[PDB]
């Protein structure tokens, strides 16, 4: 059902955290990656 | 509202056609676009083969569902159906 | 050349293992989220489990 | 009909997540 | 753009636009 | 559920009407040495 | 076309009675 908009919510299922963030914070955490890392707070789907 | 017409003449045909046959669904719309008034089918020619195609594989998911679907005239297109 | 006729006996030792069976078509990992997993969804049904 | 298709892709969110260039067959002792 | 991380002479140091990430016991 | 009801022939139509109108003809016409009468199922409904 | 293939009782084949049936289960 159009993804069951709370999959999509929770990053079940959807767009990847690479892409649903705000272009910006990802460019951020982009950058400042040796130091003071923000990979893994965000969690992206991996559908089958 | 010209659409939603069309959806309950296709609602009404398809559980018609089933009714008295019990054919397959991809013969059941197939009788059901071929019994159109020409001025409504050629008006939403585009919106009947998407409303043929969304139809065809919702009753492909689950009949049961499919039913219900048909046996409420209440019923609207969940969204999804648009995009 | 004195030894005495004997049967075979076999078995295994597993350990910090937690036997698992996933819910996979083909028991592959092709995801977080099990091709049966959306089925499922799409299906929109109920079953109970024995 | 004629509509073309493609490749289903395991998915890492949107993106199909389709691979690199590793079609490579040598071993070669040497 | 925000450059504030380390220098490789110019040319700001690396890194890779899709890399925030997934997990779990599977 | 009625479509597989009737593709399964639980319910809908007896071996004599959803059998092609040669077939059938076929079937009575060779009864007495080759019989085809219990291949196909007619369904009875309450 | 197929009475050909039934046997004679006279000058008319030996065919008819619409038995092709089958109705077998423990009820």
């Amino acid at each position: 059902p159009s993804m069951m908009p709370q999959w999509a919510y929770m990053h079940i299922a959807g767009q990847d955290a690479s892409e649903y963030l705000s272009p910006g914070l990802v460019q951020f955490a982009r950058a400042t990656d040796t130091y003071f890392s923000l990979g893994n707070k965000f969690r992206n789907p991996t559908v089958a | 509202a010209e659409e939603e017409r069309i959806l309950r003449y296709v609602q009404q045909s398809v559980g018609l056609f089933l009714m008295q046959e019990g054919a397959t669904p991809s013969a059941a719309l197939d009788m059901t676009a071929r019994n159109m008034e020409p001025s409504m089918y050629a008006a939403n020619r585009p919106f009947i083969n998407k409303l043929m195609d969304y139809l065809h594989r919702a009753a492909a998911m689950n009949t049961d569902y499919f039913t219900n679907a048909i046996l409420n005239p209440h019923w609207l297109p969940p969204p999804g159906f648009y995009t | 050349q004195t030894a005495v006729p004997s049967v075979t006996q076999k078995k295994f030792l597993c350990d910090r293992v937690m036997w698992r069976i996933p819910f996979s078509s083909n028991f592959m990992s092709m995801g977080a989220l099990t091709d049966l997993g959306q089925n499922m969804l799409y299906a929109n049904s109920a079953h109970a489990l024995d | 009909e004629d509509i073309n298709f493609a490749s289903l892709a395991p998915r890492h969110g949107t993106r199909p997540f389709m691979g690199t260039w590793n079609e490579i067959g040598t071993s070669q002792l040497n």
